């Protein structure tokens, strides 16, 4: 009832740190591989009563390339997150001058809250995650190959080399589990490197949609 | 497209060989001049294969690329395998 | 001369594994002058061989008594003096393997020449001194005669 | 099932830039079979340094 | 053995870079804790 | 050995560890993966739709290749891999599971 | 390095692969065409084996282009074959196993 709760919180935090590291955010090795006992020491082992509260689990990382390009990770307390909570988080992001966030909900998120997450995109790119899908890092699965977000220079080089348009590459949905893991939007290309039994290695490129 | 740099294979494909031989055989059958010498051959297909082996078929293969451009290869410029 | 090997063998066993083919029999023999083991496939239908028999085996590179190469082609209308006249059973085959007890650093003390006479297989194994005439993918003759 | 498969893949072809593409010119494989080799010439072999 | 010593001291340099990165993450975490404090 | 745990010993040899594995009659890959003492790396499913929903388009590409290979080879047959790869790329090149229908 | 690449490509120890050229059969063909004597020392320099295999690997082109993207795609297209080639046409195997001239 409680030991499993802190176990889930630690696992979610571990997946979030791996996710931020894969997105290119500055994550120390110490928190990247944090043992469960270390998590209990740093946050507690009684989340039910309030040690740790999910508001204490909030993460704030900075991109390696730009220290000003930071990102939040919020852990709302309510299972079904409402529009008011989204407004509160957006208000906090405005105060701290942060433009990216992840919201790790427990049960879900209301339709109004999702519509709010969709409409104000050009201002704040804040994403929605279920705690159920952060208990595992899907990129470690054997079926999932190596995904790599290409830069606009790399995409231009690719289209110039193979002499093709973006609509001629294979596609990946914007709502794909791995696309959501890497936080990639439409127009971006992801390079997938997978092993091939006929060639050894194979690189394919999927455009986000 | 820069003819100095043609990206397609330097080999004649099996389909290129098939169509070039058929085309040249029809041309021979329609009284086109033969580019090679002839001992007693009267079948246009045999004459066309002899011309291909001799690399003396006056045809250019225009290979289209997916982007829309094309590359022109002389039948003598390609590597005939079969 | 054109003789790669010559010795007298004594049939010590016939078909240890059982009769595999009706008209063909495998002889496991050992000589006395060189201490060489022999596995030989023989057409026992035309040249029957009994246990305990004793025969002279001569692996040769040619049949002509004078040093003269063969063409590998069948010439029944050949009046030259052939050494097959002095033997009863003659086969013609090729060496397809030469094994040995060599190491990465030491040469072979014992060799094992394998010959195929159109599918009838022979293995002549023993000291490497007696098997210098054998080279793989080389045609040889059997030249085998029974003695009392 | 055979007809359905055929109608689904009928126009996929190896192009002269060696990419495999459908009628829309979309790229299905950057090289045929990930190795750009035809299936008639390949054959079974053993990797000697694997086991 | 001299090349062994060069590779060994190279490993020492790399572990020292590990330590300098660790203290760099400490130097940014001491900033991040005040933001985490005013968060909740 | 296809379901055993193939490791590489310290001496460099391939060794097949004989370990317990579970086969379920339904699928909740989403939940089963996130269970203590369950391998979240090798645990898979034969329901390609769930693989697409949980792991994504390249995961379902690979899994679909595996399942088609299992269907083809179960009777000892063999099909060149480029044909399976082309079929599986046709069903997954547009980011979603394109049924052959 | 090729060994480790194969070990991550084939996580199960299955060395059966489908590749273009049957290198062992070609080596056997060369042994019989030139009448190679397996018992005599060879006149093939192992440096000639290394250099020749490298030049051969350069001549086997699936993806054409000097740009780095074409270079990487070329590396990937012929990776498995080049591993098979380097492990088959190795200088040691060519010296004590095949003994070619």
């Amino acid at each position: 009832d409680d030991e499993e709760e802190t176990y889930r919180l630690w696992k979610i935090r571990k997946t979030i740190m791996q996710l931020c590291h894969d997105r290119g955010y500055l994550v120390t090795q110490d928190e990247l591989d944090q043992t469960l006992e270390e998590f209990k020491a740093q946050f507690g082992d009684k989340p039910s009563e309030g040690r740790p509260r999910r508001t204490d689990l909030t993460v704030l990382v900075a991109h390696n390339d730009d220290p000003t390009d930071q990102m939040f990770v919020f852990f709302p307390e309510e299972p079904k997150v409402g529009i008011k909570t989204i407004k509160v988080y957006c208000q906090r992001m405005q105060e701290e001058n942060i433009t990216r966030a992840l919201i790790v909900v427990q049960q879900g998120m209301t339709p109004s809250a999702k519509q709010s997450l969709v409409d104000m995109a050009p201002k704040y790119i804040l994403e929605q995650f279920l705690q159920q899908e952060l208990l595992i890092n899907i990129t470690e699965h054997e079926l999932v190959p190596e995904h790599v977000v290409m830069t606009k220079e790399e995409v231009t080089e690719l289209l110039a080399r193979y002499k093709l348009r973006e609509n001629q590459l294979p596609r990946i949905q914007a709502g794909d589990p791995v696309a959501r893991y890497f936080g990639i939007k439409r127009g971006q290309v992801v390079k997938i490197i997978r092993p091939s039994e006929t060639a050894g290695r194979y690189i394919t490129y999927r455009l986000v949609q | 497209q820069a003819n100095q740099k043609r990206i397609t294979t330097p080999y004649m494909t099996k389909y290129e060989r098939a169509r070039v031989l058929g085309t040249r055989a029809l041309q021979i059958a329609m009284c086109a001049p033969v580019m090679v010498e002839l001992e007693g051959e009267t079948d246009p297909l045999l004459i066309a294969m002899k011309e291909l082996k001799a690399r003396k078929i006056p045809i250019i293969i225009r290979r289209y690329l997916p982007d829309g451009s094309y590359e022109d290869w002389g039948v003598d410029e390609l590597i005939i395998s079969d | 001369a054109g003789i790669l090997f010559e010795d007298i063998f004594d049939v010590k066993d016939i078909d240890p594994e059982g009769k595999k083919f009706d008209r063909v029999s495998r002889l496991h023999c050992e000589s006395e002058s060189f201490k060489m083991d022999l596995i030989l496939d023989v057409n026992i239908q035309i040249y029957p061989v009994d246990l305990g028999d004793k025969f002279r085996l001569v692996i040769a590179s040619t049949l002509y008594e004078d040093g003269t190469l063969d063409d590998g082609e069948y010439n029944p209308t050949d009046d030259r003096p052939s050494r097959a006249d002095q033997f009863e059973y003659v086969m013609y085959g090729k060496v397809y393997r030469i094994e040995g007890d060599e190491t990465s650093t030491e040469a072979a003390t014992r060799l094992s020449a394998y010959v195929s006479y159109g599918g009838l297989l022979m293995r002549l194994q023993g000291d490497a001194n007696n098997l210098h005439g054998f080279e793989v993918d080389s045609r040889v003759y059997l030249l085998m005669k029974k003695l009392a | 099932i055979q007809r359905r498969l055929i109608k689904s893949m009928e126009s996929v072809m190896v192009k002269y830039d060696a990419t495999v593409r459908n009628s829309i010119n979309q790229v299905v494989q950057l090289r045929y079979g990930e190795d750009g080799l035809a299936g008639e010439s390949v054959e079974f072999q053993n990797l000697a340094t694997l086991k | 053995r001299q090349k062994l010593l060069k590779e060994q001291e190279e490993k020492r340099l790399r572990e020292k870079e590990e330590q300098k990165k660790l203290l760099e993450q400490r130097a940014q975490y001491v900033e991040k804790t005040k933001n985490i404090l005013m968060f909740t | 050995d296809n379901k055993k745990k193939i490791i590489i010993t310290e001496d460099g040899e391939f060794k097949a560890l004989q370990e317990w594995i579970l086969e379920t009659d339904g699928v909740s890959l989403m939940r089963v993966l996130s269970e203590k003492d369950v391998d979240p790396v090798r645990t898979t499913s034969n329901d390609i739709v769930e693989i697409f929903t949980v792991l994504g388009i390249e995961a379902v590409r690979k899994a679909l290749e595996r399942e088609l290979y299992h269907v083809i080879s179960f009777d000892g047959s063999y099909v060149n891999y480029r044909h399976l790869a082309l079929l599986c790329d046709t069903m997954t090149c547009r980011g979603h599971l394109m049924a052959i229908t | 390095e090729d060994r480790e690449v194969l070990r991550v490509i084939f996580p199960t120890g299955d060395s059966k692969v489908v590749l273009p050229c049957n290198l062992l059969r070609m080596i056997w063909n060369a042994q019989k065409i030139f009448h190679i004597n397996p018992r005599l020392p060879s006149d093939l320099h192992p440096i000639k084996v290394v250099e020749g295999v490298k030049e051969l690997s350069k001549k086997l082109v699936i993806v054409n282009g000097d740009d780095p993207l074409s270079r990487q795609a070329q590396e990937n297209a012929t990776l498995l074959f080049n591993i098979h080639l380097r492990s088959t046409l190795c200088s040691r195997r060519m010296a004590e196993e095949f003994r070619l001239s």
